[PDB]
């Protein structure tokens, strides 16, 4: 919202160096902020690409930066029979950079490495490597945890198990506040992907020049897997850190695997010991869900929220089924140990092939409104395709769906403007965090600075009614009696680090709605319809109030006496001087209108005193927990007193409720309603009349969707009141409605046999299956669901049916009694039912069943021919029966009825020749 | 009587037309002073308005080109009509039909993109004589045919390729006894040629190579195969089959970062005289969307011929990519010959329409008519067809408001075919009497307004029928008790002049109509699928409902089955609402407790054959029942590749049959000929 788009600062690096492929803010011991910039194709000493790292100091003008010196030589060390080799050609140094404390960490993902031993070798592979530097001391160190000394033969014999040869460690990187460097290595374990963690202090102390292969005792890596889902998933393509388990002592990792599960994509949240806490699945194949990850509390409740990028996400369009645009996903972290559910918000790019979501940067609180903000990058976005960076501000419910500010690429085509981003850091010490944007294609870095945000407040106070017959003033100089009245206007201005020399212009307009030469009121001094004031708010913590005096024109000079007289107050910043360059940004309430009117029908005292009455009730009252409720508030508003000016109904909604629509019985059919979230709670205000005349009575019907509120309690409260602008008796009494909340569930049990009918011919008899299914359709979740199936016979040689196998599904576990299939093996109408012969009662259990969730059990069996041909001319009907019930529902107060029911499956047998 | 025309825009001729498509305007100066100038044509005429003075344009769709479709592909036309001059008025729609039809014996091209990594060594041996054997079978389906060959492995760079020892770069099979080719991204081999025998000659000259990771650079190949028109040699008037054989995953865009490649794919051809993809090592793999675009433009039908291990992967790609088909290749590619033949018939089973270069202002709605006259609304595709069959689609084109740009055009086109229907749109919003306007007219108070179409358009300050009063007593409200101009305007000169607003415009005789008070869905007025008019959303051609967020489309509602929502289920807003008790899924495809087809749905020897039962007086006898009634007599497969059963017929005899599924779904009955009865 408040980044300066005009006064930008450009840092540039060597041509073809890809300067700005990665970047980060760096703070020295003395406190000064600088910018670390990575250039992964900078030429090295031997005239070949090895990458490089620059350290730009903060200058408003920008320019060329100095580079940090790093060993770009190849090493060769002979240790016994083995020969260690490092290859820094095209290593891509600076492909990722990250600062912590007074340390900078720059990595070369594609630094190759090989071990030779006589005939054999360990293969020349991109193990990756990171260079650590402490500028002020000049100390250096290296970290490369995927270097091994196992020969190529041993991996083949062990099916390439625990194969770190292709790690490319440093692909992504992040450092914890405790000082723990976490490297992402998507090529690890044969392109499964792995993470390597170690404390920075230990990397420096453990480092020894001339020793290529060593271990940093205190390091820890992720594990390998035999699960096909993870193969070629590039786990660790991106990395981040945060708090997601509740315990502040531990720290949680956030990892991106953008091709996980056959290019479906996935992001996982893990603990310090690399155990999965959550896994967020990609929405669409080949969308690269997990290309970017960011962690910040956007909704301002303390708990970190997760953002995920899928730059290749495709949406549908009239002339394009596969319209690639990119998409960002927002997951708010809830209270307790609840799992991160579906996305709380979806942001989707508009430009084709823009790659919206390839970078996501937490900005901190960019405008200092209380909520943290993010920046999302579209390296090829905008109508030109040159690239864009869109800012999204934090709010009470997460993020705004619309961007507050869009930054177009100042570089030519192909720059990749916004491929790398960093915010959350004040570079010029003005109190507002700033943004740096990489453009490696243009070999440059752009810097945007946050301007101070001035929050304007405006207010306008006037009498509720004007009496022409009362003339207490006289026009200056002359002595012409006039009906005069005061007008007060108050303007304030708040914000952090706003200039001590600040001023605003305040324009006041009387009777704004009337034409220029039809204004019914004027200012007593100038006799004009308006004036502008220059208010000096410089350093004034309080708002400034000034009162003026207006007057109503002669009675015969104007005809309209009914229409209300509108007063407006418009506040703006003065213009900038010759040369331009605006300092601050002005937002908040800069415009406001109030009104007054000529006295009318207020009785002999000429003072309108209303008697506002309100009664209400709710239809469809029992609110179902975990449902999509839609209440209808029915309320009758009436005034048995005198006119109420700017009359309006004010309905205060609870946390779960949302205004849908409103109606009335006048014959005006639909009401002019406006939902105001400005009040501490969500409020809906509908206009009842201006004025609401005497003996006027409006019935109002308002639809309201009470959304999912799992922590609402036994009931939710609605509050309703009619408000007016009058001086005497302005408001009606406060009507409160307590709508009760109770959970309900509806489980359905279905059954059928396969086949239905079964004819028989003259070792095994014909097979028959009886399949039951359960389906929780109702709103509430159900726990402790017990199912009991009754099957005829106990699979005995004397029985008609032989039960082979029972196949339950959906987390359902069953136990038959007596056992089924006592042998080995794979996997008139005679009513043969469990009521007649002995019975095999199968009992099942399900611990929990969500909404829309299902579970089925299939019982397999076949006829026992010897038993069947006892009675060789009978018509049999095989019957089974199933009962079910539920223990409880996991909710606060759900006094309704626990689900129960029964089902029955028949199978008929027929005689054939 | 009173209507939207009269009680709204009674200012100008242009506003009148903008109010509604049914509004006409009368420019006759003789019209009685008072009667509504903007009304229905019938009402203007009933006030004896001069017919030639009546402005009432009607939207139309004049056919420009209408060549009948061809019977034999031996120039061929498969889309009629070819061009249509559409012409619309403000916020108005117009419908028109198009007839797609696949000509019989149309020429075919076949390029063979082959994975040649180490695992496909045995596949080369079984492909040795493909081409001539492929010809022999293809000669039945077409008279003209050309075939070509391609080959690919992956990007020749670490870590995709092995780079040590130095000999490994010369021979990736160094540690193994045999010796294989150096690694290549993609190489063109045989340009589409009529000599089928040369394909066989070239395939024997080919050999495999080796690489590290399981995923491959097939999508790089497919891209180059598509975009390099002149090198591959696709015919303009011919079917384009691209056969893509592979036994493993495929690399997508953004994978190249692991090989230090970030430069995005440009969709350009980079295969020079040496017939190698030169940009393999410098450019990233193509994305799914970018590849799909080129496949569409070049009318290529991509065939995913892949092994079982990786079938579901590529089947899920075919869902996103239109005009494609999957075929289960064996591990030695020994069944590829039949796979292509089956794929061709399958690709030509479907006729799907694609829109191209549609302007933002236009929106389109489709109703499909396939076999029989079963019209299926909200559909632009027909399936279960055979080569030669003909179908038609009813297309409606609505415009939103009135665009500045006077002429626009777009193209409705069948997927994978050159033929298309170009629609030229023209917007008629201006009245004819505007051209004969008269500004600063003597008729409007000595030049205080322009006189066009029998009305004074007054300049700033003045109002009235001739612009009389400036500022200085009539009904500015419906009733006496009701307030003035809905407190949204000023009753100046007996005429409401509405206030301005930050959100939009306030119009109407009493400022009652708004242009920004409509209902929102997700921070979007009319869900961004309709224009707001006096509080009510006027939805576009392909959206319905009070919010304009319920689509008219039923594309996502249909399943591989054939009917919408598999069996039963009402399609609503692109999502099925399953009616069949116990059924669930996206298209109600899943139903464990449904009475098996081999039980209740045995009416195919009841409704049609020996007519009896339900569906006699209702139009749904052979709607569900439309399977292949093959009269085979006791084949050696009694319950294995389907769900067979038997029941007792009318005369107490057994009737044996079978149908269910072989691969994905095959609705083919196998009922016996003669029944077997009993005496008692
Ligand atoms: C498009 O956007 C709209 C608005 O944002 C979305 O509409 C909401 O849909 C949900 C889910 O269906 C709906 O939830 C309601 O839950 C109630 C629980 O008590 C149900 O009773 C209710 O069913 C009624 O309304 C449905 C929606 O109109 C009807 O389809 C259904 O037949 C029911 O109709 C009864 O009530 C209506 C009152 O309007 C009455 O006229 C009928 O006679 C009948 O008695 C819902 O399922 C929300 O209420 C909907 N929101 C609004 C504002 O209506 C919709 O989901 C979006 N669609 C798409 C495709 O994106
Ligand atoms: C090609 O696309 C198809 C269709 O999308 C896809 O098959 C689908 O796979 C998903 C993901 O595995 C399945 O969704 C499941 O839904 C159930 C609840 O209905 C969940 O419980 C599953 O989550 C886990 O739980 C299971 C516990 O038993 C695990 O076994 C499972 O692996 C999950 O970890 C899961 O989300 C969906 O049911 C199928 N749909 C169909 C029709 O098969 C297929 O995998 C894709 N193939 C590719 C990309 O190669
Ligand atoms: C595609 O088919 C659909 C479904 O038939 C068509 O929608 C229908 O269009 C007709 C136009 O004549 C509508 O007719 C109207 O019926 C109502 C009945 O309530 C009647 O009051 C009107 O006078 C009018 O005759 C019909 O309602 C409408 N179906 C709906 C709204 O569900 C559509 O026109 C076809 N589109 C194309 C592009 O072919
Ligand atoms: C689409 O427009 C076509 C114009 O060709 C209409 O076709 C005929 O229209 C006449 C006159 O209204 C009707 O009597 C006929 O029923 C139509 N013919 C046929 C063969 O259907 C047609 O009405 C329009 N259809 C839709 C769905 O909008
Ligand atoms: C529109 O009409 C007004 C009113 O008739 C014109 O005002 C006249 O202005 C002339 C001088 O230009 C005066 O001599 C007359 O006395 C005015 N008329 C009246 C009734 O007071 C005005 O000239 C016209 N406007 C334009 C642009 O031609
Ligand atoms: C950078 O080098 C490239 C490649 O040689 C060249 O095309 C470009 O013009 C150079 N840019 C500048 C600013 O010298
Ligand atoms: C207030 O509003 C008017 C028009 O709305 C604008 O032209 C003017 O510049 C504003 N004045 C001030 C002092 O904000
Ligand atoms: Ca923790
Ligand atoms: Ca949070
Ligand atoms: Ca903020
Ligand atoms: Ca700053
Ligand atoms: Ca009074
Ligand atoms: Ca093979
Ligand atoms: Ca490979
Ligand atoms: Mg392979």
């Amino acid at each position: 919202l408040n980044l300066d788009p005009v006064q930008l600062t450009f840092y540039a690096g060597p041509n073809g160096s890809q300067f700005g492929f990665s970047l980060d803010f760096h703070k020295d011991s003395h406190g000064r902020v600088a910018i670390v910039v990575g250039a992964p194709r900078t030429l090295g000493p031997s005239q070949e690409e090895t990458g490089g790292v620059f350290l730009c100091p903060w200058r408003a003008e920008g320019g060329q930066c100095p580079s940090l010196l790093f060993d770009l030589r190849d090493e060769t060390r002979n240790v016994g029979s083995q020969t260690l080799q490092t290859f820094k050609a095209r290593q891509g140094l600076g492909a990722s950079v990250v600062s912590w404390s007074d340390v900078i960490v720059a990595c070369a993902p594609w630094q190759h490495w090989n071990v030779l031993e006589k005939t054999e070798e360990a293969e020349k592979t991109p193990v990756g490597s990171c260079f650590l530097a402490q500028p002020e001391s000049g100390r250096r160190a290296e970290y490369s945890p995927c270097r091994g000394n196992t020969l190529s033969r041993i991996y083949v014999e062990n099916d390439f198990s625990w194969d770190k040869r292709y790690c490319e460690a440093g692909f992504s990187s992040v450092v914890t506040q405790a000082g723990e460097l976490v490297l992402g290595a998507p090529g690890g374990y044969y392109f499964l992907g792995l993470l390597a963690q170690a404390p920075v202090a230990d990397i420096f102390s453990s480092y020894r020049p001339g020793i290529l292969l060593w271990h940093v005792s205190s390091q820890s890596l992720s594990f390998d897997s035999s699960n096909p889902e993870y193969f070629d998933g590039y786990w660790g393509y991106s990395v981040a850190v945060g708090e997601f388990d509740g315990d502040l002592n531990t720290t949680e990792y956030v990892v991106g695997a953008p091709t996980w599960s056959w290019t479906l994509g996935a992001v996982e949240i893990l603990d310090s010991y690399y155990q999965r806490l959550h896994r967020l699945r990609g929405e669409q194949m080949a969308s690269y869900f997990g290309h970017s990850v960011a962690v910040t509390d956007v909704n301002g409740d303390g708990r970190h929220d997760l953002l995920v990028g899928a730059p290749l996400y495709m949406e549908s369009r009239a002339d394009r089924k596969l319209a690639e645009v990119g998409r960002v996903y927002l997951f708010l972290q809830p209270r307790g140990p609840h799992a991160l559910g579906a996305p709380s918000l979806l942001l989707t790019g508009t430009q084709l092939y823009g790659r919206f979501g390839s970078a996501i940067a937490p900005l901190g609180d960019l405008d200092r409104d209380g909520y943290n903000d993010i920046a999302v990058a579209a390296p090829y976005g905008g109508p030109s395709g040159r690239g864009q960076v869109l800012v999204f501000l934090g709010q009470s419910e997460g993020l705004r769906s619309r961007p507050s500010q869009v930054l177009d690429s100042p570089f030519p085509t192909g720059s990749a403007f916004g491929f790398s981003l960093r915010g959350a850091v004040d570079i010029d010490d003005n109190g507002y965090p700033d943004l740096i944007v990489g453009a490696y294609g243009a070999n440059q870095v752009a810097v945007y600075r946050a301007q101070p945000v001035v929050k304007a407040s405006v207010q306008l106070l006037v009498q509720d009614s004007l009496n022409p017959a009362v003339k207490s003033c006289v026009l200056p100089q002359t002595k012409t009696p006039v009906s005069c009245f005061n007008i007060q206007m108050c303007v304030g201005a708040t914000g952090h680090n706003i200039p001590q020399k600040l001023s605003l212009n305040a324009e006041l307009q009387l009777d704004r709605q009337k034409p220029r030469q039809g204004r019914r009121v004027l200012l007593l001094g100038s006799q004009q319809a308006g004036t502008t004031l220059n208010l000096d708010l410089g350093g004034k913590h309080s708002p400034i109030c000034h009162t003026t005096m207006a007057f109503l024109r002669d009675e015969a000079d104007f005809r309209d006496k009914l229409s209300p007289i509108v007063l407006s107050l418009n506040v703006s910043l003065p213009p900038t001087e010759a040369g331009m360059a605006p300092a601050v940004v002005l937002h908040g309430d800069t415009h406001v209108q109030e009104q007054t009117r000529i006295v009318l029908d207020c009785g002999e005292d000429d003072v309108c005193v209303p008697q506002l009455q309100l009664t209400a009730s709710v239809t469809g009252s029992p609110l179902l927990v975990g449902a999509d409720n839609v209440l209808e508030l029915q309320m009758d508003a009436a005034n048995e007193g005198e006119g109420a000016y700017e009359a309006e109904l004010a309905v205060h909604l609870p946390q779960g409720a949302h205004y849908m629509r409103a109606l009335s019985n006048v014959e005006f059919e639909r009401l002019i309603c406006n939902q105001k979230k400005e009040n501490e709670t969500r409020v809906v205000l509908c206009e009842l009349g201006n004025p609401m005349k005497k003996n006027a009575q409006i019935g109002i019907a308002m639809l309201v969707s009470v959304g999912n509120l799992e922590e609402a309690g036994e009931s939710v409260s609605f509050q309703l009141q009619i408000r007016s602008k009058n001086s005497q008796n302005p408001n009606s009494k406060i009507v409160l409605l307590d709508v009760p909340v109770r959970a309900e569930a509806q489980v359905e049990l279905r059954g059928n046999s396969f086949p239905a009918s079964l004819v028989v011919a003259a070792s095994w008899g014909p097979k028959v299956e009886h399949t039951y299914e359960l389906h929780n359709n109702g709103p509430g979740t159900v726990n402790g669901l017990h199912l009991s199936i009754h099957l005829p016979g106990q699979s005995q040689p004397s029985d008609l049916l032989y039960i082979l196998d029972i196949q339950p599904q959906g987390g359902l576990q069953c136990f038959p009694q007596p056992p089924v299939n006592p042998l080995k093996v794979d996997w008139d109408p005679v009513l043969v039912s469990c009521d007649s012969a002995p019975c095999t009662v199968v009992q099942c259990d399900l611990q929990e069943m969500a909404r829309g969730q299902r579970a089925m059990v299939t019982v397999l069996a076949f006829l026992w021919l010897p038993s069947l041909y006892q009675r060789p001319l009978d018509q049999f009907v095989l019957q089974s029966h199933a009962w079910f019930n539920v223990s409880s529902l996991p909710y606060a107060v759900p006094p309704l009825s626990l689900p129960r029911g029964e089902a029955q499956v028949w199978t008929q047998l027929l005689r054939a020749c | 009587g009173p209507n939207i025309c009269t009680t709204r825009g009674v200012s100008s001729c242009q506003q009148c037309l903008a109010v509604s498509p049914m509004c006409a305007w009368c420019s006759d100066e003789a019209l009685p002073l008072g009667s509504p100038r903007c009304d229905l044509k019938e009402n203007l005429l009933k006030d004896n308005c001069a017919p030639e003075s009546i402005e009432f344009p009607v939207s139309e769709a004049r056919v420009l080109e209408d060549r009948p479709l061809s019977d034999k592909g031996s120039q061929v036309t498969q889309v009629s009509p070819q061009r249509i001059a559409l012409r619309l008025r403000p916020d108005d729609s117009k419908n028109f039909s198009i007839q797609v039809r696949q000509v019989e014996d149309y020429p075919v091209d076949i390029y063979y993109l082959m994975d040649l990594s180490y695992s496909m060594k045995d596949d080369l041996w079984s492909i040795q004589n493909l081409g001539t054997k492929l010809a022999t079978q293809m000669r039945k389906l077409t008279s003209n045919l050309r075939i070509g060959f391609g080959a690919f492995v992956d990007k020749p760079v670490s870590p995709y390729m092995y780079i040590s020892p130095p000999e490994a770069l010369e021979n990736p099979c160094y540690d193994m006894k045999t010796t294989c080719l150096p690694m290549f991204g993609y190489k063109h081999v045989l340009t589409l040629t009529d000599q089928v025998t040369r394909f066989n000659e070239e395939v024997k000259k080919q050999s495999v190579s080796r690489n590290r990771d399981a995923p491959e650079g097939g999508f790089d190949a497919i891209m180059q195969a598509t975009v390099c028109d002149e090198k591959i040699g696709w015919r303009n008037d011919a079917s384009h089959l691209l056969v893509f054989t592979t036994d493993a995953k495929t690399h997508i865009a953004l994978d190249g970062r692991l090989a230090g490649i970030v430069q995005p794919n440009d969709g350009q051809c980079h295969v020079g005289s040496d017939n190698h993809y030169s940009a393999s090592t410098t450019m990233d793999y193509p994305s799914l969307g970018l590849m799909t675009e080129k496949l569409s433009q070049k009318n290529i039908n991509l065939i995913f011929a892949v092994t079982e291990n990786v079938v579901n992967l590529y089947q899920n790609y075919s869902e996103l990519i239109p005009g494609t088909t999957v075929g289960v290749l064996s591990m030695d590619s020994s069944n590829v010959l039949q796979l292509i033949v089956d794929a061709y018939g399958k690709i030509r089973s479907k006729v799907e329409l694609e829109v191209r270069d549609l302007p933002e202002e236009l929106s389109l709605s489709f109703n499909a008519t396939c076999l029989n006259n079963e019209v299926i609304p909200g559909l632009k595709s027909c399936m279960g067809l055979k080569i030669g069959d003909t179908v038609s689609f009813s297309i409606e084109a609505k415009v939103r408001g009135c665009p500045q740009e006077k002429e626009k055009s777009f193209t409705i086109k069948p997927v994978g075919f050159k033929d298309s229907l170009i629609v030229q749109v023209t917007f008629d919003c201006d009245c004819a009497c505007q051209a004969q306007a008269e500004p600063n007219s003597h008729r409007c108070n000595n030049g205080n307004g322009t006189f066009e179409c029998g009305v004074c358009r007054c300049g700033p300050g003045w109002l009235g029928s001739q612009c009389e009063c400036s500022e200085e007593q009539d009904e500015c409200s419906p009733r006496e008790g009701q307030p003035v101009c809905s407190q949204r305007g000023e009753c100046l000169c007996g005429q409401c002049v509405c206030h301005s607003s930050d959100f939009g415009k306030i119009t109407g005789k009493y400022c009652e109509c708004d242009d920004f008070s409509c209902v929102r869905y997700k921070g979007e007025m009319c869900s961004g699928h309709g224009q707001c008019s006096c509080g009510d959303c006027l939805c576009d051609s392909d959206w319905t409902g009070y919010y304009c967020n319920c689509t008219t489309r039923t594309d996502t509602c249909m399943s591989s089955n054939g009917l919408l929502c598999s069996g039963r289920g009402k399609c609503e807003c692109g999502s099925c609402v399953c009616i069949q008790p116990g059924s669930y899924g996206d298209t109600c495809e899943k139903c464990p407790t449904c009475p098996d087809a081999c039980t209740f749905k045995k009416e195919c020897v009841e409704c049609k054959k020996f007519d009896r039962g339900a569906l006699h007086d209702e139009n749904t006898c052979n709607r569900y029942c439309r399977d292949e009634i093959e009269s085979v007599k006791e084949l050696k497969d009694t319950g294995k590749d389907a769900v067979n059963c038997t029941y007792k017929n009318e005369d107490d005899c057994v009737v044996r049959f079978q149908y269910y599924e072989d691969s994905s779904g095959k609705s083919i009955l196998y009922v016996v000929e003669e029944p077997e009865c009993c005496k008692g």
